[PDB]
């Protein structure tokens, strides 16, 4: 090979991409389509979809309901956080003779 | 000693033959021109690989191996499990008895 | 056929003479001639030529689409200040425009669409009280907020609910 | 100007431009 | 759901058509995009279709399965360049991905078990078919016999739970609680082998090495997480007994994490060192799972998601040096900064993801896991510091010795890096930093 | 970066950022004023990363 | 940038600054033991003189393999990679 | 305007504030349609104690309102902590005196959160907190308050 | 050409097996030295130099591989990782023993901790009183 | 291509001890005139001692090795460009066959250099066939 062969490279001496090693047509089509289905679909349009995803978890609703509840609980003034799951008068506790020897856990 | 110089000379002749083999095989233009990547075939690299992989075939349950497997693996596992169980039982009896207050207990996840 | 090596056979050329310790233990004069020929071959007289196919393949059409008007700005200033002094003022025009665009976008975002009580994921800005010295308006000054609801409101006090 | 022996960086630049 | 399952079922006839290798990964990334779209999930089961439904843990695991299989078709171009059986490889990958989607979207314990032990046969087929080693028979037999030996009595445990309760659904079985030792051992030890312990690991470093690249992706990417998903489904009704017997497994997992992290400093293979590296991080996952906290469960789910990407991305990096330098030996792999300098970006970006890294989801999984284990006992601060120090003591060794230093003499000429490989290691790292954004998705499954 | 020095680009960029940060630091000493902005990532057990 | 004539001038300058070597008897092909009267420790002094002059380290085998100033010129020109 | 630095900062603030206010009131504020979005309100389904053991319809609904009440109470504790943080920033030298009622309210909130949802684990059903409340009220009946128990 | 072909074999009980194993590992018979017959110890593999690491070996020797400092077909040591150039190797042998270094360091540390924590309540002070801060209940006086 | 032989003579041993002793003396004494004075003192110490026999020379050589090990400097002076120095092998030159794996459009930037390389390839393959073929 001489100087003018390297100065103007032949179009038949083509360096392949990673996808196919038989013909140049299958390299370009698979390269452009694989970059289409990963970058501009799964990473950009999918991330744009996940940015404007609605409240699947209710974390925004939890913050709004927490702000409204802290507005209304300190107005009543009973408890900012309620310690009891149900009302202590509504729950019917068993008697000491009813329990006997049962493991009370605290 | 005169026996040392003959041994060193024989080792140098063997090293010279292996060096000539390496200079023949490392700059091979045909093996470079095949295009498939690889390395010059070194025996000691394959011996090191099979030394690192296969080791059960030279293993026997002796007292030295039992002492190594006891003091290296089983004893720190046993001491760590005993320490964790003792600390958790000592904290759990204080938690279940009621010796700690509600607002004075560590790790409330709050 | 796909040629990864450009159609020529890849091989080493300089041989065992690339190592400094193999150069010193002994040289045949054919190896001296080969090393001298390799060192005369490794020198370059002129620089690399501007291959347009590398610039064509290494630039997507979107890059040319968003770099065309600044390229026109650099080309219209090309005979005035030369190539080196016009590419500098071209490169520090678009980058200054990008910096001012980022500054204006960040200013608009942090003072018009900051985090409020209806959203968790925004940037929640908390500011401290400015120091008041005499010569300012209202030097006898206490804390304006005193209620627990005024602290960390995030715009809850102007809620329609 | 001695010519430095560097590996090929065409594929990385083409990957960057395609990305 | 049924859309993804019928999509893969009608993608099955793509294998029998000639010159159809690259369209299947295109349609797999398209159905991964569609699965990115269907994200209306909360902590309970949604999109209930017959016996198939999905919650947030199942959503993240199916999305990880689809991403790992879509990159698994992208990594294996050696199957496409040779005339190795592309149709059988594509059929095995589609069948295995369908079985993983079916065992993760299972509403009940039994269908989870059935597709869970159906999944090991295509992994067996990939290991004994497409590997490049004489010890593939030692690789697949260890895996199958370990998992089968510990998973057969789990079936007796599963029907004992069915006979005591009546149902197979996860929610109705969450109500009940059992106080039996042997039921706990049956329903736990199969997952305790399926994720790596210290004592039961053996199938892992002798099945990762002798497999193909695709066996390495499917083993370190999603099939160390079948056991994690199984323990996340089983631990809810075995709380009293695991609180009695969890100190043994947590102590064994922590000391084994320290010891296996000491093993990797004495490893001379790239593919074996990542194989033992999967043992150390899943030891932290196992130690944080049995504390039953909110933070332990959430950080375990986050670290399994963030580990299935990074370990698979490290296993792609050891493949692209094995294809060119001809061996997986660590002595041969030296100075690849001067051979492939553009690859060294992805080596350090995926080796840093194996340790604590600033933008990755692995740190957010590791922070939320060390919280629960330090909260569990104060004695664990001694050995979590040693384990998390030794983790980057060994993980920096693989990047340092493979990607820095003098070059290995006597290496023949190989090809340069390719755009497919740069794209393959691009999609193993940009999910790791794009998922800290919307991280309440991939963490709060409860 | 082509036809130019990346060191010169980084030099001019970091002098501009250093001058901006210095002129911001002089404004924050006149008022003794502290700002603290917060970006939520994930919230659980009333604890926010 | 060096030359063979320059390195030859370096070697003859250092060997003619040695007071135990007569500059009339000194030559590029002169042997260090048979032609010139030098001790076994004098050649080590010459070797460390060339080390301090040329700014590298000469090993002991390459110290004992040098017997002429032209050998020192050939050893320096091979290490510092000049032939013209 | 009383300092060269203050005048320079005022000029920089005016140059910053001008074009963005022009872009909002000139472009963003016109052509924006008016729509109404609402805060979601949930009715109170009866809890885990007012239904039978064999019914799984009540267990799902009471578990869902227990999860919702957990997220709301977590936001109560989070807002009460952010109030203390804003007290610390706004009252920068004198944070010792003013932030004490807020810190006491936050500590009471943490204590009540650990009463209700404390030590439940990762799998906290609505029935688990109810049985914890039953055992806590029994231990309060027979052993007094926890912290001085026998 | 695999791991099952080239591998360490059984231990050389007899001398002819030792000669065959020495010729197998490209080592002269006098150099070859197998390991012990214990449970941990390898069989048939040579015991190479465990004296000091790769940095002790001659860097001026012309090696076939300048990295790892070894020639072609030379048997790699079994603990090549521990005795590598990177970790736990010295170019020259150390001047002192291993315990002298730690002994001097913890001796200086124990002396400094002891002499500091003995003098922790003998801090000096200027001829100065307590700093007077104004209180609404307690008043203070000047000297004029 | 003379590979060095591993046997070391007794005169080579005492020459290496003399070289290492003067290198340690240069490390200890930084000023050149004081180092020259101490070097002449050490040369006189060697020159009063070279007339002894072989076994006494071997024993006193071992004693001198022990003395030089005892007086060894903690930071010995070494040349930076040589092996073991402060800046040895700071850059690593890859072999030239990676130049054969360039793109042809990247090969077009140095066409005279690549044509000379392709000319030199035939000379190298005939030289390799002459040498090892
Ligand atoms: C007196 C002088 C007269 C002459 C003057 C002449 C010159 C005057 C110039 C003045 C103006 C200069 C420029 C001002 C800033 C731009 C304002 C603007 O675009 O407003 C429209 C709009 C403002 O909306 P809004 O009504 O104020 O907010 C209400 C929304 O509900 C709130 O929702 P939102 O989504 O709009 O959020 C607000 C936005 C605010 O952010 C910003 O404004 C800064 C960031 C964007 C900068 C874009 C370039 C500028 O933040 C984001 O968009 C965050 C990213 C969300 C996901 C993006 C897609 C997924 C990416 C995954 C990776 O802003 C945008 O749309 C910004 C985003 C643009 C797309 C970016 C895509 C990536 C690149
Ligand atoms: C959008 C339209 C409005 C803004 C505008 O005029 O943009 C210029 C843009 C074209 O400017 P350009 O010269 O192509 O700028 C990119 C260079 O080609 C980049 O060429 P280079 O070789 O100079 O690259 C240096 C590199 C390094 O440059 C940087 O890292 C940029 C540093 C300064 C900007 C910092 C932005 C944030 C500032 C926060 C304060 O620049 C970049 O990576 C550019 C993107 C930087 C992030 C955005 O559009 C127009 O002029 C009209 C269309
Ligand atoms: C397993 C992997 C499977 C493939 C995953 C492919 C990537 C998907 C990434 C989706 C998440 C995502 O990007 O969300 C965008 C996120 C979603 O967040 P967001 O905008 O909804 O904000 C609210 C969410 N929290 C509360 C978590 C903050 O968008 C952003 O954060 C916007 C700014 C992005 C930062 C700048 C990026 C460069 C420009
Ligand atoms: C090897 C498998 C793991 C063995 C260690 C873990 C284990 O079983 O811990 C339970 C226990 C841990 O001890 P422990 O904490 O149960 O002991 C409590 C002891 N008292 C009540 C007196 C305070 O293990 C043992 O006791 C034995 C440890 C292993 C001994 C050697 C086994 C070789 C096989
Ligand atoms: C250009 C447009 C996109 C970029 C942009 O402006 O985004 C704005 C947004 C914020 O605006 P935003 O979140 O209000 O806007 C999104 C609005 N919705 C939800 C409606 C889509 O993002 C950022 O500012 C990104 C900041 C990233 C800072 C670093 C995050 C990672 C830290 C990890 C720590 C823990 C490790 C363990
Ligand atoms: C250990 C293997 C032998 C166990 C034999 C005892 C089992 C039995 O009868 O349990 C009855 C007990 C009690 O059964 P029950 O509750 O139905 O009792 C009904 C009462 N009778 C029997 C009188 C009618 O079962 C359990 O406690 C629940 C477990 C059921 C499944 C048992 C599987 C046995 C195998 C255990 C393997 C554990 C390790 C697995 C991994 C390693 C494998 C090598
Ligand atoms: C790069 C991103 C932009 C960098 C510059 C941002 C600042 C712009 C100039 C400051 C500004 O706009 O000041 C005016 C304004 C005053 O706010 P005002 O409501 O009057 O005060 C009460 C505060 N609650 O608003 C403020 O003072 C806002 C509060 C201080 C600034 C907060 C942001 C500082 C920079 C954050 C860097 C990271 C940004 C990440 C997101 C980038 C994209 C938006
Ligand atoms: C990293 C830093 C990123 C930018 C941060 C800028 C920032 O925080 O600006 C906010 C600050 C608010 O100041 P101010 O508006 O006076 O206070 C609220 C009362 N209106 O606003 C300012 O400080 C604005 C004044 C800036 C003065 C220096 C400008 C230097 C050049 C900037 C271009
Ligand atoms: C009282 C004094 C306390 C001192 C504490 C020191 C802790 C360790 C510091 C790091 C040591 C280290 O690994 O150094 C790097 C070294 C690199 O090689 P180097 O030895 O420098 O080269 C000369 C030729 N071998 O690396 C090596 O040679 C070995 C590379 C692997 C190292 C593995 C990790 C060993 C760390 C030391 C054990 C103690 C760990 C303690 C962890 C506590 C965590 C809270
Ligand atoms: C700084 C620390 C220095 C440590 C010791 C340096 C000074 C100590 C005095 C000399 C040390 C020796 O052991 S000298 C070697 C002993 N042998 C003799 O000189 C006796 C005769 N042996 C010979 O063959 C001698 O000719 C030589 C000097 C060994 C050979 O060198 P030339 O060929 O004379």
């Amino acid at each position: 090979l001489t100087t003018e062969d390297f100065a103007n490279p032949s179009p038949k001496n083509w360096q392949s991409y990673g996808f196919d090693y038989k013909d140049q047509v299958e390299d370009r089509k698979a390269t452009k389509s694989t970059f289409f289905v990963t970058v501009t679909l799964c990473l950009v349009w999918g991330s744009f979809y996940w940015a404007y995803l609605p409240d699947t978890q209710f974390r925004n609703w939890a913050q709004r309901e927490g702000f409204l509840e802290l507005r209304r609980r300190e107005l009543a003034g009973v408890d900012l956080v309620s310690p009891n799951y149900v009302d202590p008068a509504s729950i019917t506790l068993p008697s000491d003779e009813d329990l006997g020897d049962t493991e009370i856990i605290i | 000693s005169n026996e040392e110089q003959e041994f060193i000379k024989r080792k140098h002749e063997a090293t010279l033959k292996l060096r000539q083999e390496f200079l023949k095989q490392s700059s091979n233009p045909y093996r470079h021109a095949t295009g498939e990547g690889g390395t010059v075939f070194d025996a000691g690299l394959a011996r090191f690989q099979a030394m690192r992989v296969s080791n059960y075939e030279h293993f026997k349950p002796t007292g030295k191996s039992f002492r190594t497997g006891l003091f290296a693996v089983v004893l720190p596992i046993a001491l760590y499990a005993w320490a964790l169980k003792a600390e958790r039982d000592g904290r759990e009896e204080k938690y279940r008895t009621g010796q700690v207050a509600y607002k004075d207990r560590q790790f409330k996840f709050i | 056929g796909a040629s990864e090596t450009g159609g020529v056979k890849p091989m080493v050329i300089a041989g065992r003479m690339v190592r400094e310790r193999e150069r010193l233990i002994g040289m045949s004069p054919e190896e001296r001639a080969w090393r001298k020929q390799w060192l005369k071959d490794q020198e370059l007289h002129h620089g690399p030529r501007k291959v347009p196919a590398l610039e064509l393949e290494l630039n997507n059409p979107i890059k040319r689409f968003y770099r065309a008007p600044l390229d026109k700005v650099c080309n219209v200033l090309e005979p005035v200040l030369g190539f080196q002094r016009a590419y500098t003022v071209r490169f520090w025009t678009g980058k200054a425009l990008l910096a001012l665009t980022g500054i204006y976008a960040g200013a608009y975002y942090f003072k018009y669409n900051q985090n409020d009580w209806t959203r968790k994921g925004g940037w929640r800005v908390i500011h401290s009280r400015k120091q008041c010295v005499p010569g300012d308006e209202g030097y006898p000054k206490v804390s304006d907020r005193s209620a627990p609801s005024d602290y960390a409101a995030r715009g809850f006090n102007e809620s329609p609910l | 100007h001695q010519m430095i022996i560097k590996p090929s960086r065409f594929q990385w630049d083409k990957f960057k431009d395609l990305l | 759901m049924l859309k993804i399952i019928f999509f893969l079922l009608f993608l099955i006839p793509f294998c029998f058509i000639n010159n159809m290798y690259w369209m299947v990964q295109i349609m797999m990334f398209f159905i991964s995009f569609i699965f990115l779209l269907m994200n209306n999930f909360m902590n309970y089961w949604s999109e209930i279709s017959y016996f198939l439904g999905c919650d947030m843990l199942s959503y993240g695991l199916i999305l990880l399965s689809l991403w790992i299989c879509s990159l698994m078709l992208l990594a294996s171009e050696m199957i496409n360049k040779h005339n190795n059986y592309k149709n059988l490889f594509l059929l095995n990958i589609i069948i295995l991905l369908l079985l993983l989607i079916l065992t993760f979207s299972s509403m009940s314990l039994f269908m989870f078990y059935l597709f869970f032990e159906s999944s090991l046969i295509p992994t067996l087929f990939l290991i004994l078919g497409w590997g490049y080693q004489p010890e593939r028979l030692q690789a697949g037999l260890y895996l199958l016999f370990y998992t089968l030996l510990v998973s057969l009595p789990m079936l007796i445990g599963i029907f004992y739970v069915m006979n005591k309760i009546g149902s197979m659904n996860f929610y109705l079985m969450n109500n009940f609680m059992f106080n039996y030792d042997l039921l706990y051992f049956c329903l736990l030890c199969a997952f305790l082998v399926k994720m790596p312990m210290f004592l039961v690991h053996l199938w892992l470093p002798k099945a990762h090495v002798e497999a193909p690249v695709s066996g390495s992706m499917i083993l370190a990417g999603i099939m160390l997480k079948l056991g994690g998903y199984g323990m996340l489904r089983v631990i809810s009704f075995l709380q009293l007994m695991n609180l009695k017997y969890s100190f043994v497994w947590i102590s064994i997992s922590l000391v084994g994490g320290v010891l296996v992290s000491l093993v990797c400093l004495r490893q001379t293979d790239l593919k074996a060192l990542i194989a033992y590296s999967s043992v150390a991080h899943m030891g932290i996952v196992l130690s944080g799972l049995l504390t039953m906290t909110y933070w332990g469960l959430c950080g375990s789910y986050t670290l399994m998601i963030a580990h299935g990407l990074c370990s698979s991305g490290l296993f792609c990096l050891a493949n692209v040096s094995y294809e060119r330098l001809g061996s997986r030996s660590m002595l041969i792999n030296k100075g690849l900064l001067n051979f492939m300098p553009s690859m060294t970006l992805w080596w350090f970006l995926l080796s840093s993801a194996n340790m604590a890294a600033p933008p990755t989801l692995n740190l957010l999984g590791e922070i939320s896991l060390l919280n629960s284990i330090v909260s569990w006992s104060w004695i664990s601060m001694i050995l979590l510091s040693f384990l998390s120090f030794f983790s980057a003591a060994y993980t920096l060794y693989l990047y340092s010795f493979s990607q820095h230093g003098k070059l290995f003499s006597g290496v023949y000429s190989f090809s340069s890096g390719k755009i497919r490989e740069y794209l393959l290691m691009l999609l193993h790292w940009l999910p790791l930093n794009l998922l800290i954004l919307k991280s309440e998705s991939f963490m709060l499954w409860l | 970066m082509k036809y130019l020095s990346i060191c010169s680009i980084s030099f001019v960029n970091l002098i501009s950022m250093s001058l901006s940060c210095f002129l911001l630091s002089l404004y924050f000493l006149l008022n003794d004023m502290i700002y603290f902005i917060e970006w939520e990532l994930v919230s659980l057990n009333s604890m926010s990363i | 940038p060096l030359s063979l004539k320059l390195i030859n001038e370096r070697v003859l300058l250092v060997l003619k600054l040695y007071d135990k070597i007569d500059p009339s008897k000194l030559n590029v092909e002169s042997h260090f033991i048979n032609d010139l009267g030098l001790d076994s420790l004098d050649h080590v002094e010459v070797i460390m003189a060339m080390e301090d002059e040329f700014g590298f380290e000469i090993p002991d085998s390459d110290a004992e393999k040098l017997l002429k100033p032209a050998d020192i010129i050939k050893y320096v020109a091979d290490k510092e990679d000049v032939y013209e | 305007p009383r300092s060269p630095m203050a005048s320079f900062a005022e000029s920089v603030l005016n140059v910053i504030d001008g074009p963005i206010t022009w872009f909002r009131e000139s472009i963003v504020e016109p052509n924006q349609q008016k729509q109404n979005w609402y805060h979601q309100r949930f009715r109170r389904v009866p809890t885990i104690d007012q239904c039978y053991t064999d019914d799984a319809v009540c267990r799902f609904e009471a578990d869902q309102q227990f999860r919702r009440d957990r997220m709301v109470d977590n936001e109560i504790v989070n807002i009460l902590r952010q109030r203390f943080e804003d007290c610390t920033l706004y009252e920068a030298p004198d944070h010792m005196v003013k932030c004490r009622p807020l810190m006491d309210q936050y500590e009471k909130a943490t204590e009540n959160w650990f009463i209700k949802y404390g030590d439940l684990g990762g799998y906290a059903n609505a029935k688990t907190a109810y049985m914890k409340q039953k055992h806590r009220l029994i231990w309060e009946r027979r052993h007094g308050p926890v912290g001085s128990g026998m | 050409g695999w791991n099952k072909d080239y591998k360490p074999g059984p231990y050389p009980q007899t001398e002819k097996e030792r000669l065959a194993a020495a010729k197998k590992y490209y080592l002269l018979p006098e150099e070859y030295k197998p390991y012990a017959d214990d449970g941990l110890g390898y069989g048939d593999y040579p015991k190479l130099g465990y004296g000091l690491g790769v940095e002790a070996k001659d860097s001026y020797y012309p090696w076939d591989y300048p990295e790892h400092k070894r020639n072609q077909h030379e048997p790699i040591s079994a603990d090549h990782d521990l005795y590598s150039e990177d970790r736990w190797s010295q170019a020259e042998p150390p001047r002192y023993s291993n315990a002298y270094y730690f002994a001097c360091f913890l001796g200086v540390m124990s002396g400094c901790l002891a002499l500091y924590y003995w003098l922790d309540d003998k801090k000096m002070y200027r001829p100065v009183a307590a700093k007077q801060y104004p209180s609404p209940g307690v008043k203070h006086y000047t000297f004029e | 291509a003379q590979v060095p032989l591993a046997i070391v003579s007794h005169k080579r041993q005492v020459c290496s001890l003399y070289k290492r002793a003067l290198r340690n003396l240069e490390s200890w004494y930084d000023r050149r005139n004081v180092y020259r004075y101490r070097a002449v003192q050490l040369r006189a110490r060697f020159d009063e001692n070279r007339s002894k026999d072989l076994g006494e020379g071997i024993r006193l050589l071992a004693c001198g090795q022990r003395e030089l090990f005892e007086t060894r400097h903690f930071q010995p002076r070494n040349f930076a460009n040589s092996a073991g120095g402060c800046a040895f092998e700071r850059e690593v030159i890859p072999p030239d066959w990676v130049l054969d794996y360039w793109h042809p459009l990247e090969k077009a930037q140095y066409p005279e250099y690549f044509a000379k390389r392709e000319q030199r390839k035939k000379e190298f393959v005939t030289w390799w066939e002459k040498q090892y073929g």
